[PDB]
Order: C-alpha cells, then structure tokens, then sequence
C-alpha cells in the first residue's frame, strides 16, 4: 500500500512561535525581552500520532536502499505520505544503524543531553527509554504494556508507581530511538503530557550484571564471526576431542610442547598452523 | 578536442531576472527558520557590501536616461547582488551629453515658477522597502532631462545623442 | 533597449508582434504568478524550479515559432531575443546536436559541479535504475536527454 | 591525506568520488576540527554524502573507523569492544581535559614519540563460557475456566530475570489474540489480557496451567487483574518457589 | 561501466533506438510548444515518466 | 586491508579525491579554545 | 551547609534531585582525572 | 563526592594562579592519596614532576607516597626514574640503596 498522508500542508505551513517577549531575534528565531519562567513550565502536547495498520506503508525510500526511517512520521505529523523520502514504517530486529548515527539519520553524540533529550550517545548504547509524568492509577502497568507494545517489540518494562515512571527496554536501539520520538509529549488513557528521554544507567547490580553479561555476549558473537569455528572450539575447550585436538596441533609432532597461543593462533596465509 | 579536461566545458551563462528576483523576495527578511543554512553566508557577504555600494553607485544613470539595464553578479543566497559593469563613455560624447545637460538645466531652473526641492530621506525611517514587481517593475517612466535637439542643425547625432 | 523608455521615447516592436503578443503575455504573466507563489509547503530549490519551467517554456515557444512552424520574420525573432522575450543561449544550446531538449544552461555548466559533470537529468534514462524518478535540484527535470 | 574508512562503509563501485574539505567539522570524539572526506552513496538516497565523522588521530586511539566510529578489528562500537575487552584503553570526556588529550597525543605520535589483542579475546571467550510445606500442583480448579466470563486475564507465576516478553508474546500470539501482556521480573509475576474469550479459554485448556517457555517452567491459571506493588521479599521468594514447583 | 546499468551487454545502436522509443512513450506527453496555455501546452524535460 | 570481521581479499581501490566548492562569503565554522599547553618532551638526565 | 541540610531533609523524605552548581567556564574534576600524567612504564610490574 | 570536587576545584586554582609553588601541588597530592584516590595523587605527582623536573624534594615526596602505601613496584620504579634523573644526588641513590 502507498503510505497515507498523515495531516495536511495547509497546518504544516511553517511561522513563527506564539509571541513571548518584546522583540523577535531573527539569528536565533526567538523571542526576546521577555521571561524564562514561562519556558521551564511550557511543554506542551503533541500534535499528532502514527498507525502502523493506517498510516504506515511504502514510500520512495522502500525504492531506496539504505535509508532512514522518517521522524516526522514517528511523530505523526509527516503530510507527504508516498512522496516522503524516509520510510514509513516501524524497524523489525532486522533493521541496525551504525553508532554515529540513529534510525532517523540524525547525527548521535558522544554526550547525552543534561535532561537526557534528544539524539542520543555512540558512547553508551543504550535501548531504555524513560517514561515520566504518568498519571498514577492501577491500570498504568496495562496500559504501558499495551502501547509499548504497540510501539516495538521489548525485552523488559519496568514502571515504578510511586512517581509514576515506566522504563522501557527494547531489544533494538532503533526500536527504542522511534519509541522515544512517538511517545513524547503523547498522551495514555488519560490526557497528559508524557517526559519520554533516554533512561540513565541502572544502580540496580543486577541490571549492571545483566547488561555486562550483554555486552561479553555481543563482543563474543563479534569474536566468533571473526575467528573461525575450529580455532573457536580449540580455545573454548568445553568438548574433550576440541580439547585433544588442541594437545595434538599445539604438540605438532615433538611431545610435552604446549605450543604458545600467539604461534598456534596467528592467523595468516603460511604462519604456522593449516588453519589459516 | 572537445574534452580536453575530461569533460565537455561550456561558457558561463546568464540567468533569468526572475531568478534572482524569486531569490531575494523568497528571503526578504532573513526571518523565517528556513535560512538558517544561509544566514552564515549572508552575514560573512557584509565583508563584500563596499565593493556593491561602488560598482552600483559607478553605474548609476545619468539624467537623461529614464532607466538603465545592469549586468549584475549574484549569490544564489540572494545575500550580495554586485553590479558586474563598468561605465564606460566615448569622452567626446558624454561631454556634449553633460553640456546638454548644463544648458537644459540653466534653461529649466530660469523657467520654472518655484522648484520644489526633493525630501531628504525620500522615505520614512519605519516604512518597509518599496517593491520591485508590486511598486516599480512596470511603471512608465516620467521625461528624463533631455535637449531638444534640431533635426537640421543637431543632424548629426540626432538618432543617438 | 531593454530598459524601460518613458513612452516618447518608445520604438515600435516589428511586424507579426501584434500576432504573437497575447501568447507573450500569457508567458509573461505565467512569470509573475511564479514570482508570487508561496513557499511555504515546498523546499528551497524546489521554489526556484518554476522560473526555469517558464523560461524555457517561452524560449521553446519563440524557438519553433521561427525555426520549426516558420510563422515570424528574421527581424522579430532577432527582435524577441535581444528584447528578453527568449534565451539566445538555450536556443544556441537547442541547436547543437545532442542538446535538442535541454532544460537550462545551468545543467550542463561543468565547471560548478563537484566532480566536473552535467546533472544526472542529462543522462540517457536507458543506463538509470527503473522507477528511479530524478527531479535535478538545479531546475527539477525530469529527464532532458535527446533520446529521452 | 587519506581517511581510514573502512570497506562497507566506503561505496560497493571500486572506483571513489570523494570531496575533501580541511577543517570541516568537529571531531564527534575531541571536538577538534579535523579534514573531511565525504563520498556519494550507492543508491541516492536524499540524506547526504557518507563522511569521516571522527579525526585521524581519534581514529588511531581508538582503533576505530573514521565513518561508522567501529573497531577496525571485529566491527563492534568502540564503547562495546573497550568494556568487553577492557584491558586496551580507557577515555576522557570531560571538556577541556578530551582537548587537551586529543592535543598531546596528537603532537606526540606526529613528532614521533608515543596485534595486541589476540590474547584480550581468547580470554574473553574463556571467560564467557566458564558459565554463572511444599507447594500442591494445579487442580481441576486451576485448569477448569471459571464462569466468570468478564475475567480475562490470566496470570503466569515464577518469572526468571532472563525471560523477555518478546518471546512471551510471540508464544500466546501463536495462541490467541492478546490486548495486552504485562510482565514484572521484580516479582516473578505476569498478567495476560487476552481480546478473544474463545481464545484465552482454548489457550488456557492447551497449557492447562504449565507452560514450558525457553526451559523456564510456568504456571498459568486464571485471577483478577491486580496492580503489582511493592511485594514482599518473602512474596517474591514463595512466587519463584510456586513457579518452580509448578512441574513436580 | 561499474555505474550504468546494463553493464557489458552485446547491444547495438538500433536496438538502443527501440530501448529509447519503449521508453519514451512511457513518458508522458511533452506537448507541442506553440500553444502557451490550456490543454496541450509545452512541458518538455519536466514531464512525469508514468508509474 | 581485510575487514573488520572478514579476512577475505577484495578488490582494490581507485579514489578520485577533489577539494569541495566553498562557498565564498562564508566566515570560518569554528569557534577557537583555549587549552592549556600539553607537558613537555620527557626531560633528560641531569649531567652535573 | 543550609543548602546540605535542605538537599538532606528532601533526599529522606523521598525526592532526589541533582543540585547542580557547575558553571559557565568551569571543568568538573570530579567527572575526570584533569590532565591526567600516568606513571611511566618500568621495569617492574604495576597491574596487581 | 561535593565536598571532593569543591577541593579539588580550590587546589586547582592555586596551581593555576601559582605552579612554581610545590606546596600547592604537595598538598593537593597528599589530600588525594587521604582520600585513598592514588591515580589521583600519581597523576598530580606527575603533573607537578612537568613542572620541577630536577626537584629531589618532590621526588623523595612521590616515592614516598607509593612505599608508605606499599606500591613497592611503583616505588622502584620511580626510584629508577629519580636517579636515571639526577645521576648526581647521592640523597635518591642512598634512599634507594636503603
Ligand atoms: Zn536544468
Ligand atoms: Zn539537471
Ligand atoms: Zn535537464
Ligand atoms: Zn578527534
Ligand atoms: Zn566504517
């Protein structure tokens, strides 16, 4: 199906903010002489949402290989619809960026932002939003759960119901970059203006364990990919004939030599080993 | 012969008027957040401002002409338009033109009744800029400043003076 | 000249310009509703495509006018191009071999380019990806090629 | 005066096209303005040129790629290869501290003053595979559906740290149709809300309250929807001791 | 010869020209460039290839 | 040379590297810093 | 120490927050090491 | 971890208003290594070392900042440094052969 359009151009036409000082800064496009109280509080709601089932479709970037999803579509204000040169679509598991950028094609940092908005950081690769101002009922937890799910696919929700707060961790940084740019400033069951940023790392030593463990986990996938499956097996030495094998090659004729690793394991065309 | 660059090289053209004139009633005021991209370019073009002041104030027209057609150099910002011209006279001519003048001016200001002196500033401080397609781009010209030469006598330039 | 005399002063235009003029205006006031369109709701490259449009619209115009349908005088098509009301240069460029179509000067002007190349709307579209829909940011065209 | 970008990132035509521009960006790393080179895509995609995103000598210290900011030597982020394999180098990112850094360490390596890391990852991989009244079983109340019909949820008991809601989702969508699923590894406890009546019940006769999901037993019956709150530790504790006893 | 499509490929002249012909009718129509307004008028290099 | 992950051969490598158009009435990007200057060269042996 | 004392009261009685006094053109040494100068390698082992 | 960086900001002042000052990096050091951060210490040891290369003071200081916390290898190994440094102060060879 050809992608819908979302809103239409005659309320995407481009002015300026609603008038909140003395005089318009044309470098900046901002207000002046005015107050700052008055931003702190201002956050207001969102103007729209996107369906998967509605509004989601092709596009000319479904022609284009490798290209970006569209944020104004995660936004649900992308009046292009089949013209948009950005996907319209959620990313599957399947869908990876590189760290410098995110699913939109925006630039990461090396930083966070100090309200943890924004982009995002190649410098921690983090997959938690971090759900604030959530009105705090009994049902918050249904309700999280169901349009969390709506928005990807998870590996573990977290809502706190004391300060009404729901971490969110997907299993696909690209499903969490989409996730935080569709939640925010969008409301649940109720009318309200959700703080969606990126969650800070968890004191809790078992999330601390579990994304160590993560991270060994991916490094040695990266490690296995790299190195081939008869090296691999030969220093994992779980399986005795893996094990034996290693005896005999690192024996390479003469008993009792324990060949070093470096030797037995320094790939090349002609080093050592037929392995290689 | 015809790549002897490795690709096949043409002259620089000339572009429409219309282009630079949707150029620069586009950005207008460099207000809106679409020029961002250019308002770094725009400001750093104050560095070239003296030579556009020169090279529009040496080709300004002379008083009798009604109105005259520049070459003009722009950025495609719309940032710096530079009058790509030089005024170049035939010395003979713009003497007998400049001396026309003198004795059509001296015959003017010893017929007119009273001569009302232009305003200085011609427009107000807070009156935004005048248009070129709403208030001038079409507008017939008044006389220019011009001798009534003789088709006998002043024969001989009288086609081109 | 082309800059504008008082009215005294005005030279009248050949003869077949009374026949011509209502579409020279149509073109003319083509250009101006060009000038005035918003901006808005399109990019920025995209608000200076229909200025090309037109121009090379009136140009081909007065082109097959004189050349083609032989329906104007030597006089008044050399009239029309020195007066604006076409591009000498684009009409020299549909006369070579090879540039029968092209959209504007400014898409075959090599010097401008990164890698010293025409745009990518001067390619035969037989050696492009199919459904690759091209809109060059110079001028928008789609396709320029003499073959195309 | 040439990047070190790696193959995937550079184009699949053998034959490169780059724009270099000295001083055009700030290193995302040092914040130093460093040379670009930037290359048209494959497809043309609107985006923009593919570029060196990080200086040389960022590129040098961290073994990285200069586009894709990836370790030349397994394809993993910088900050994933350097936790997982610690012992190369640590960073600094504070602001004038990762200038001054970037600064002395390039000064030093141009005026020349100043493959190792087999061993980092054959230990890695050693390290990873060296590895980390009693309750009745469910009756005919526990599998027999209530006649309540407006209670829809069910409820899973004895939930691990390790079991993801992707997959808990995927096994009751092969199921049935679910209007939500909401799953706490805090306290071991899950609730289903299933959107067919028809579909939960025929769920729920299949697994009859044992569920066997990536090894980890469960116990699936029928409750009321109730807020998780703050349990018990001995709460907790007797849930995972429920879902482990669940299979005898 | 990496970049264009129908890389290599024994193909001749002629048979380019029926190429050019199958793709120029996908096109759409240019117009006819002495008729300035209405139905028929010139688009030239801007008309859509259909799809 | 190989890859990241990879340690087959591929093909090599022809760049066409060109000094992009600037545009010209652009003003320098950055903003300048001060950082303090780096410590000196490793001192030598003192040969009283 | 009024403020310690108000930082103190809010964190027992439930709220966290980070009070944050860093300013315009300051570094934060508590973030990194400034400047940092590692020992030079010797002949002797340091890893333990 | 307030009251650490309101310290090390106030030492760090003085280095900057006054580097010549060992006193000021003397102090700074010996507060790190109280409070038990010996990569700290080392580097503001080092840091003053840029500063006062040839200082047998300075070096008896660093030295002795490492054996009083039983970093015996650091030890000797700035004991190697300290005389490969100044071949010709019988103080760092005595200290050393003690
Ligand atoms: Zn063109
Ligand atoms: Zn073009
Ligand atoms: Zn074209
Ligand atoms: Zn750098
Ligand atoms: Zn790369």
């Amino acid at each position: 199906r050809p992608a819908r359009p979302q809103i239409d151009p005659a309320l995407v036409k481009s002015e300026r903010p609603p008038q909140t000082g003395t005089v318009f800064n044309i470098w900046y496009n901002k207000w002046s002489g005015g107050d700052r109280e008055d931003k702190y509080l201002s956050q207001t709601h969102a103007k729209g949402r996107c369906n998967i089932a509605r509004d989601s479709g092709y596009t000319r970037a479904d022609s284009r290989p490798g290209s970006y999803f569209c944020l104004y579509f995660a936004r649900g204000i992308c009046p292009k619809g089949q013209d948009c040169d950005y996907l319209h679509r959620l990313p599957t598991i399947h869908d990876i960026f590189n760290p410098n950028v995110d699913c939109f094609g925006r630039d990461k940092f090396a930083d966070y932002r100090d309200d943890m908005g924004g982009v995002g950081s190649f410098n921690r690769q983090n997959r938690t939003i971090y759900v604030g101002r959530i009105h705090v009922t009994d049902d918050i937890e249904e309700i999280v759960a169901r349009h969390f799910a709506e928005w990807g696919q998870i590996e573990r929700i977290r809502v706190l119901n004391n300060r009404g707060v729901a971490f969110i961790t997907y299993t696909n940084e690209a499903n969490a970059q989409f996730a935080k740019e569709a939640m925010a400033h969008q409301s649940l069951d109720h009318n309200e203006i959700l703080n969606v940023r990126w969650a800070t790392a968890d004191p809790n030593p078992l999330a601390q364990k579990r994304e160590q463990r993560r991270i060994e986990e991916q490094a040695a996938e990266a490690i296995r990919r790299a190195l081939p499956a008869e090296f691999v097996a030969e220093i994992e030495g779980k399986d005795p004939e893996a094990r034996k094998r290693r005896k005999l090659e690192s024996s390479y004729g003469l008993e009792g030599y324990e060949a070093p690793d470096a030797v037995h394991f320094a790939r090349g065309p002609n080093a050592v080993n037929p392995r290689g | 012969e015809k790549r002897k660059g490795g690709f096949v090289e043409t002259q620089k053209a000339d572009m429409p008027p219309e282009h630079l004139r949707k150029i620069v009633k586009d950005i207008g005021d460099v207000s809106q957040k679409k020029y961002t991209s250019d308002k770094r370019s725009y400001l750093g073009a104050l560095k070239f401002m003296p030579h556009a002041v020169l090279k529009l104030l040496e080709n300004m027209p002379m008083p009798w002409e009604a109105a005259r057609e520049v070459k003009v150099l722009y950025h495609v910002n719309g940032c710096l338009t530079l009058v790509n011209e030089i005024p170049r006279v035939i010395e003979p001519v713009f003497f007998a033109q400049w001396g026309s003048m003198w004795r059509t001016m001296r015959k003017e200001k010893s017929d007119r009744r009273l001569f009302k002196r232009m305003r200085f500033p011609p427009f107000d401080d807070e009156e935004p800029p005048l248009s070129w397609s709403e208030n001038i781009e079409d507008v017939e010209p008044l006389e220019p400043i011009q001798m009534e030469l003789d088709e006998d006598e002043d024969a001989a330039v009288y086609e081109w003076f | 000249m082309p800059a504008i005399r008082p009215a005294s002063k005005r030279k009248p235009p050949p003869d077949g310009f009374s026949d011509i003029e209502e579409d020279l205006l149509i073109f003319a006031n083509k250009m101006k509703d060009a000038q005035n369109t918003p901006t808005d709701n399109i990019p920025k490259h995209q608000a200076q495509w229909p200025i090309f449009q037109i121009a090379h619209q009136r140009s081909r115009y007065v082109y097959e006018l004189y050349y083609q349908k032989q329906a104007i005088s030597k006089q008044l098509y050399d009239w029309l191009l020195k007066n604006g009301y076409a591009d000498a240069m684009l009409i020299a460029k549909w006369k070579k071999q090879g540039y029968e179509k092209l959209c504007c000067l400014r898409c075959i002007q090599t010097k401008e380019t990164n890698f010293n190349s025409t745009c990518i709307c001067r390619v035969p579209r037989a050696q492009l990806k199919e459904d690759q829909d091209i809109q060059c940011v110079n001028c928008g065209c789609r396709g320029c090629a003499s073959t195309d | 005066d040439f990047p070190s970008v790696c193959e995937n990132c550079l184009p699949e035509n053998p034959y490169v096209k780059m724009l270099k521009e000295d001083y055009g960006a700030e290193c995302k790393l040092c914040t130093r303005p460093f040379t670009v080179f930037s290359w048209a895509g494959d497809g043309r995609a609107h985006g923009r040129k593919k570029r060196t995103n990080i200086c040389l000598t960022c590129a040098r210290l961290k073994n990285a790629c200069q586009c894709c900011i990836m370790d030349l030597q397994f394809g993993l982020p910088i900050v994933i290869r350097d936790k997982a394999l610690e012992l190369i180098a640590p960073g600094p990112q504070s602001e004038i501290n990762r200038e001054y850094f970037a600064q002395n360490n390039e000064r030093a390596i141009e005026e020349g003053r100043a493959k190792t890391d087999e061993k980092a990852r054959e230990l890695l991989r050693r390290l990873a595979n060296s590895k980390p009244a009693a309750l009745p079983p469910p009756g005919p109340k526990d599998w027999l559906p209530p006649a309540d019909k407006s209670i829809m949820s069910l409820f899973i008991t004895g939930i691990e740290d390790d079991l993801p809601e992707w997959k808990i989702r995927d096994f009751f969508k092969q199921y049935g149709k679910i209007k939500s699923l909401v799953v706490s590894h805090m306290t071991h406890c899950a609730f289903v809300n299933y959107e067919t009546r028809e579909g939960a019940e025929k769920a729920a006769t299949e697994l009859k309250g044992r569920a066997v999901i990536a090894g980890c037993p469960l116990r699936i019956r029928w409750s009321i929807p109730r807020p998780i709150g703050t349990m018990n530790k001995e709460e907790r504790a007797e849930m995972l001791r429920d879902g482990r006893s669940a299979f005898p | 010869a990496v970049e264009a499509v129908g890389g290599g490929v024994m193909r001749s002249n002629r048979e380019m020209k029926e190429v050019n012909k199958r793709l120029r009718e996908m096109r759409e129509d240019k117009g006819s460039a002495t008729i300035a307004d209405g139905e028929g008028a010139y688009i030239g290099p801007w008309a859509r290839y259909k799809r | 040379s190989a890859q990241m992950g990879n340690n087959t051969k591929k093909q090599e490598r022809i760049i066409k590297i060109v000094e992009r158009q600037r545009d010209p009435m652009e003003p320098p990007k950055f903003k300048h810093k001060k950082i303090p200057r780096g410590p000196p060269s490793p001192p030598p042996p003192v040969m009283h | 120490l009024a403020a310690l004392q108000k930082r103190r009261e809010l964190k027992t009685a439930g709220i966290n927050i980070k009070i944050t006094t860093r300013k315009k053109g300051q570094m934060d040494y508590n973030a990194d090491i400034p400047f940092e100068k590692k020992p030079a390698p010797g002949f002797y082992d340091t890893t333990e | 971890k307030e009251y650490q960086g309101r310290k090390r900001r106030e030492f760090e002042d003085y280095i900057r208003r006054n580097r010549l000052r060992l006193q000021n990096w003397f102090q700074y050091a010996q507060w790190e290594l109280e409070q038990k951060e010996f990569a700290r210490a080392r580097s503001i040891f080092e840091r003053a070392l840029d500063v006062h290369p040839n200082n047998t003071q300075l070096w008896i200081r660093y030295i002795e900042a490492e054996l009083k916390n039983r970093n015996i290898n650091h030890a000797r190994n700035l004991l190697d440094r300290a005389v490969t440094r100044l071949p010709r102060v019988s103080k760092l060879w005595y200290k050393y052969v003690y």
